[PDB]
């Protein structure tokens, strides 16, 4: 239902657009995908096994890259729809139905993904704002990972 | 065709026309209003996402999902591997829907009309037509986009 | 600390932003060298052929344009070690006969940083990232 | 609702605060500082002892005063840091460890001095917003009581 | 000259004005320390625990916030010797074990002044008043 | 006191300060933020309407109900009969709540400060103080508003 | 009541509403136009300062003197000694005028309505009512302001 | 009648408002009262005796403080009414009737008060303007002290 | 009227002056400088002697010129200081003592060179305001002739 | 290089522009001396009679007004050697008893230049012309 105040979503959507958009060379996307997962894994390696189909065996495979991109692409759609609770609520329900109807996904894993992002992004974004993001990002996590044991 | 030069281009024109934040929702609503006017029938193919009303959060979310996808796909135009891996991943998600490839042609014209009408006169219609045939062939597989 | 992958992206941008595109460039340059020669007026004896005595003349601005123009080439490649080294190298064979002290490759590093911060604002400037990656570019011109 | 300290809440608290608390008005500070503690004590009696090294029993002692002003001036530094959260975190945890090496200091201690403020502010600061203020006063203490017993 | 009664009022204000209220503060701080460590880079060896190597990091800005936050406490009391000393004192017992040279309590004094002038403008800045009263605050942390 | 002249007046000043549409919700939020700051304690008397958060629709609706009532009451200041009939109807609704009449004094100051601060310098403080004592006496009955 | 907290407050709200320069003359003219409308009669008590016409420099100067005083008095709310010394000094200046303390009540409402209507909705009516009773008791002495 | 040009009164009224208004802590008022009189006296001690009623014996008495405040409060009303010659002329006539109907007050005393203010204020006000003040303050002095032997 | 040099008078004089007197126009200065003294002398004959160390008799002497420009450039510095009176006072008295160590220099000397300007300015400077100019030319000389005989 | 005819015209203007006309002057001055005494705090011992300890006081600003006021007189004459020398001279007999080292007539030269550039912008500032002609004015006060 309710995610983050408007001025918040604003700070988040701006910083995010600074480092994530279709105008960015595939070379950076890759670097972000890896960074984010090579950090997720070092936090919860027990989760690395969930990415078989996407060839997690090799994180440098056109197969796995596409997966990190569609993950980050989904997190792209949420941040950019923060100002529309209506649609955002549905978009995050739809994402839960999937991450849940999938086996072995523990909610604590997302929490791991949260801390990863919180730590990773500030290395890419100028004057990254931890608070605005926390108020906007947390609702997203819990909304997406609503049902994960 | 759709050589890397045009791929890097379609990426810029897109990123520009698509915008961020509210821009995205708005751009998508125009693209889909274009699709359902180009092909009224195409609409009934989306009853499951409340296509009865385009303003319903059910359908706005669908728009968010699709052109949200279009965004990611186009974002990889410069990485054959990834682009193809994910362009394939979509084919499997769309294959079972048993969709007439003719709509993918409409999605092409809808897309063009919206990016072009949003980006201004310097819209590269050719570059766009070509590099989109790549996405359609990757999704539909129909030799209509060859 | 280390010029990792993340730090190279944030630097590519911050630079491109501060290096401008051809307007505040003549000012970017003038700001860096008018810092180099203040912390090391000794250095100007190396730019004798490009009028290092008066950093206001065309001849010299053309020089600084040539220098910062190179710094770009490099930053532009911090995300491509192969073609990167191949340039840092092509640059090493060019500053050997010029007898440049590594101490100097560090006074210019700072000046550049004082200017990029100047252009994009301290509130966002990332030193550990700028100090890290800049070093990598100089420890390549020095032939390593 | 969410209860999060939103950017708007921040701009508002920062403003309301700025007017009432500044080096411009020596005396404006003292008056508020004492008021707060004086409100805590009469609500949490066995709390005066926590401030013995600073004459917690003598509200007017030149020592407790210098104290009262320090604590509130501490909040000031924080409120002003709501504008730069990365820094406010480093600053709110340095204050966390620093409040652990003290005894009988509890998450419940703050919750009291919190009601302390909610009843004191509205008397000196005009245009007080209990709801917004609270969401951000809490945002600050949750970073202080990080490592603490209830 | 002397930090009289009048001079303490004009300082309380000029400071409060320049110390801002929470917006241009991160800049106030950054401006003072980026002056301290330029006139005395030696000093940064004391702020090892608060990352004195890069005054751009949060950890350090948090430090400067702690310092300038204290300077306030004091200025806020230049018009109350009783509760004032009681703080300058409570501060003396805190900078003893840190082995700070009175010479340093004078490089920071100047930096602060270079920043307050920077914020409120030289046209109005009152040195004899700022030099006078600032001394009083330092000759109290030094235990006198 | 509170003769008809002042009643017709308090009606105009009110109608003006209260406004319509969003104005109303906004005016009420200021009046209640005034009440809970004049008397922090007064707040706990409204736990049943989610007074934990003033922005919750539960409480915004309460504000809408009360000053919504204040509006109707004041609107009848010129009809003793109706005014008294409804002023009585409220006494019965409030009697069982067992409310200290002292808060009704705060509601008085809150009200004044909000109408006066909204209507501008020409606020008739006396007329308002008098004619509100009429509403309080009618609701509370306490001889504190005599 | 009128504890120091409210005293420091009434000082800020006042200093703000009173303004400086022309603001002062203007604020005072509104306060006195409020007094003479709250109590028409109160006017004849000022014939000596040309209260026949409020725009006459004779009366504008009176306004300047009185609320000019109000300003100083309120400015000392945080120093019992001085405040009382000067609050006393006024009692002697006003005692012989043989003034009904009832007008001091009007000056209270006039004052409130003007500061509140100038300062906006956040006017602290209670704090103001209390701390003004202090000034009235100090000047009039009547146990009406206790 | 005529005091100072408008732009002048302006500079004066602004600087004055910077250091004198009801929002200032009683602690500063006091410091100003003393400063101004401890400077008036050192210039004309023969005048110190005029302040008996106000307990000049002790300059730290709630009695004397109130007096400096109502003096400075009167000088507050003049500076703030500089743009209204009409009322200001009357306000200063009224103040003369009093300082004259009072015994022992020599005009040279006010001149002393003038020099005191001119010297004292610049220690409180930023970029104090001696000229603007002189053009505005002198008329006030002479207008107030019109009749003092 | 008051005769005081008001802030408006200042902005006006400063402007009218600025256009006619600047390092941009060498020659614009000389022309004015000489003109003034040349007007003084023919009105106050026994005044040439006061400027003997600078060839007061030879209006074109490279020495008197360097003089004329110095005196007027002195006025310039002052006029520009009307913007910062605190400083202008320190500067007008340093000029006062400095004009006392000279002989036959009188308050009446200035009053002449004052008419000197009032008849010269209006010929080169457009939009001259004798009244405003005068109120401020005088404001400056009253600080110069501080310690001087009529 | 040489302070030719052309260079004297471009300097007359650039100066007149930066010396303003009476508004940003108090700032011009303050900017130059707050550079002189930073590169040579030693020098302030010569301006003891004009409060060289605090360049914020009236007494001193009045001094700087007197100095820069003179610099004008001279620049105003770079296009008139006759009446020019006659002033540079009248100035030489005034700085003799003050024991000024020619090294100092070069620290002020630079400060002035740092200020004129500051006022009119580096993009247009002409050093070789400002360094050239300024020298000529000092090598005249030094009696040559
Ligand atoms: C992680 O998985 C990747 C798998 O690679 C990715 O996924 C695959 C399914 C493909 O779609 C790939 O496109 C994609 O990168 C493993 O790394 C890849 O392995 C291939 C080897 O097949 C690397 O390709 C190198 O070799 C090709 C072809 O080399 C042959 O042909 C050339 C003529 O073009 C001859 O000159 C050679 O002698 C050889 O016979 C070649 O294009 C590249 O080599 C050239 O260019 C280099 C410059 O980068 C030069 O240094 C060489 O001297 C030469 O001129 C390729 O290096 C392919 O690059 C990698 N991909 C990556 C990311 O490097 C990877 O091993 C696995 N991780 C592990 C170790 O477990
Ligand atoms: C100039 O005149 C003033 C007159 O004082 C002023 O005018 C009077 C009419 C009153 O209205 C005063 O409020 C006003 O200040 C002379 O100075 C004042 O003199 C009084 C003495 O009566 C000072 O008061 C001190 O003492 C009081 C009460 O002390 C007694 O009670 C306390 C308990 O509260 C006991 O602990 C004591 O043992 C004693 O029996 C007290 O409140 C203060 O002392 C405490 O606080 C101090 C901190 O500031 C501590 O240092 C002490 O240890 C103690 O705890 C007062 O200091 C009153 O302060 C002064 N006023 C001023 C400005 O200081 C003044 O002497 C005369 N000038 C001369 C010398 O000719
Ligand atoms: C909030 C951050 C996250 C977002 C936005 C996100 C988004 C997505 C999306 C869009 C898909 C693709 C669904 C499709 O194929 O159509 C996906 C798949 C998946 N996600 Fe996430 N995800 C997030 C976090 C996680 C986490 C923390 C885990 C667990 C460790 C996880 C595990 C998976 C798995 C196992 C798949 C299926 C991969 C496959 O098809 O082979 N995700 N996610
Ligand atoms: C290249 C352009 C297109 C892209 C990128 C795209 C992408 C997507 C995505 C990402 C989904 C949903 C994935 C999920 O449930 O998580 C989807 C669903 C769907 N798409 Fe497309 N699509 C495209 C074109 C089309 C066209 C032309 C049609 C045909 C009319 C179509 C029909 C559908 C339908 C019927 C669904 C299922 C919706 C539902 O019930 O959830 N798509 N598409
Ligand atoms: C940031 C790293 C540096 C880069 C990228 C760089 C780049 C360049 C380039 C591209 C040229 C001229 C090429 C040509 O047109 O022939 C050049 C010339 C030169 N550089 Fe550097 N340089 C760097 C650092 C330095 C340093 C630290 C010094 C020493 C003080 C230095 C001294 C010189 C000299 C003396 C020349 C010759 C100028 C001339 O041709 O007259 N460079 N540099
Ligand atoms: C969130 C609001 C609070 C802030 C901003 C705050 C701030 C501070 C500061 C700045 C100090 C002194 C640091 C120094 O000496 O350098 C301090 C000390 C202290 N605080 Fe707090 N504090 C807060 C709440 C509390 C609470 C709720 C308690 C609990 C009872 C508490 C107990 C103490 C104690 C016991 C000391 C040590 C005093 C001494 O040195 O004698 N504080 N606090
Ligand atoms: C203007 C006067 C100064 C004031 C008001 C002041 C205030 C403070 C405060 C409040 C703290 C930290 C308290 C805590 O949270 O534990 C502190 C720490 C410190 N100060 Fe100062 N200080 C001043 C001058 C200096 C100077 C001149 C130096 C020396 C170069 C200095 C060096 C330090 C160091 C090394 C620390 C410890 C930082 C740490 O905890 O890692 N201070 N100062
Ligand atoms: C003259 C001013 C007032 C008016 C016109 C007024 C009117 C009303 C109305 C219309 C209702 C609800 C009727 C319904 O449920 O349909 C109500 C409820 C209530 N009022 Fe008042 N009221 C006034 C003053 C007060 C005051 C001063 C208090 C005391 C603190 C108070 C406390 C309450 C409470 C506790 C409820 C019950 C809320 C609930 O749980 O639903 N009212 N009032
Ligand atoms: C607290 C509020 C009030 C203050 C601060 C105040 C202050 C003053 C002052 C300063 C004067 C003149 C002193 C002088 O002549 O130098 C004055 C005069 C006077 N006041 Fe008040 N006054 C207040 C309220 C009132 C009220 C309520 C009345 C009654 C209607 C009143 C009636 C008068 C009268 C009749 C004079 C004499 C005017 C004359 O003929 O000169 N004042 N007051
Ligand atoms: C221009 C500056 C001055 C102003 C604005 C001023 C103003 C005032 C005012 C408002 C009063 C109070 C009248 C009353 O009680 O209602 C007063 C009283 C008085 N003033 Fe002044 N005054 C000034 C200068 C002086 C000077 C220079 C002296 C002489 C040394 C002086 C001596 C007195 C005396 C003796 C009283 C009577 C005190 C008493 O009632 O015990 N004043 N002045
Ligand atoms: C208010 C306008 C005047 C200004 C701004 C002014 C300025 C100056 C200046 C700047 C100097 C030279 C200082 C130096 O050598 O460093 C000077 C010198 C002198 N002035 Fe004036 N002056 C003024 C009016 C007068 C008047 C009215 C007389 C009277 C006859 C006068 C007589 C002199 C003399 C005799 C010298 C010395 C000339 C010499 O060195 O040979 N000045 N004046
Ligand atoms: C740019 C060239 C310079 C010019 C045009 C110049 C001009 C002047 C003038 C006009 C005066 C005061 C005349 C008076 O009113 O009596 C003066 C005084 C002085 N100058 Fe210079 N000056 C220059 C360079 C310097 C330098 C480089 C120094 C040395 C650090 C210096 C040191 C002094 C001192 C110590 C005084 C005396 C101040 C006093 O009277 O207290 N001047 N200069
Ligand atoms: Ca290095
Ligand atoms: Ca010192
Ligand atoms: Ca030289």
């Amino acid at each position: 239902s309710e995610f983050c105040s408007e001025a918040d979503a604003t700070i988040v959507i701006k910083q995010w657009n600074q480092i994530y958009n279709a105008g960015i060379g595939a070379k950076s996307r890759w670097t972000m995908g890896n960074e984010i997962f090579s950090s997720l894994f070092k936090l919860k390696p027990e989760s690395e096994v969930l990415f078989n189909n996407v060839n997690v065996a090799n994180m440098s495979s056109g197969a796995f890259h596409a997966h990190t991109v569609r993950v980050l692409s989904g997190l792209d759609m949420g941040i950019n729809y923060l100002n529309d609770a209506g649609t955002l609520t549905s978009l995050t329900a739809h994402l839960a139905a999937q991450h849940v109807a999938r086996t072995g996904l523990k909610a604590v894993y997302f929490d791991a993904m949260g801390k990863v992002l919180m730590t990773v992004l500030p290395s890419l974004i100028d004057n990254f704002n931890p608070d605005a993001w926390r108020n906007c990002l947390l609702p997203l996590k819990n909304a997406i990972a609503k049902g994960l044991p | 065709d759709c050589n890397i030069l045009q791929r890097l281009k379609v990426k810029m024109q897109w990123a520009k026309a698509y915008g961020f934040g509210t821009e995205r929702a708005k751009f998508g609503n125009s693209l889909w209003t274009s699709i359902f006017n180009y092909a009224p029938d195409a609409r009934d193919l989306f009853k499951s996402v409340k296509s009865e009303d385009m303003r319903s959060p059910q359908f706005k979310a669908h728009i968010a999902r699709v052109i949200g996808g279009l965004d990611r796909v186009i974002s990889m135009f410069d990485n054959e591997d990834a682009l193809n891996a994910d362009l394939e991943h979509l084919k499997s998600q769309h294959d079972p829907r048993g969709l007439d490839a003719l709509n993918f042609v409409v999605f092409g014209k809808a897309l063009f009309a919206t990016v072009g009408g949003q980006f201004g006169v310097c819209f590269d219609l050719p570059a766009w037509e070509s590099c989109y045939k790549v996405i359609a062939m990757g999704i539909t597989g129909n030799d209509m986009f060859s | 600390s280390e010029c990792g992958p993340l730090q190279r992206l944030k630097v590519k941008r911050q630079w491109a932003e501060a290096y401008g595109s051809g307007n505040g460039r003549e000012e970017f340059g003038h700001f860096i060298w008018a810092n180099v020669f203040k912390v090391a007026p000794s250095a100007r004896d190396m730019f004798k052929r490009v009028r290092g005595d008066n950093i206001y003349t065309p001849a010299f601005r053309a020089h600084a344009t040539r220098v910062l123009g190179g710094l770009d080439m490099c930053v532009a490649l911090l995300d491509d070690e192969s073609v990167l080294n191949t340039q840092l190298a092509h640059l090493a064979s060019q500053h050997s006969s010029r007898g440049v002290s590594a101490e100097q490759y560090n006074v210019v590093e700072h000046a550049v940083m004082m200017g990029v911060e100047h252009e994009i604002g301290q509130n966002v400037f990332d030193k550990d990232a700028w100090q890290a990656c800049l070093d990598v570019i100089t420890s390549g011109i020095q032939g390593n | 609702s969410s209860n999060s300290c939103t950017t708007e809440d921040r701009r508002e608290m920062q403003l309301m605060w700025a007017n009432v608390w500044s080096a411009q008005f020596t005396g404006r500070r003292l008056a508020i500082a004492q008021a707060v503690f004086k409100d805590l004590f009469a609500h949490v009696p066995d709390a005066v002892g926590l401030f013995d090294r600073v004459h917690g029993t003598e509200i007017d002692s030149s020592e407790f005063k210098a104290h009262c002003i320090r604590v509130v001036n501490g909040l000031d530094s924080a409120i002003g840091l709501l504008s730069d959260p990365s820094t406010l975190n480093e600053q709110l945890s340095h204050l966390a460890t620093q409040h652990q090496e003290r005894a009988g200091v509890t998450k419940g201690g703050f919750s009291a001095i919190a009601q302390s403020f909610l009843r004191v502010m509205p008397q000196v600061a005009s245009c007080f917003n209990p709801d917004a203020w609270s969401r951000c006063f809490n945002r600050i203490t949750n970073g202080m009581t990080e490592g603490l017993a209830e």
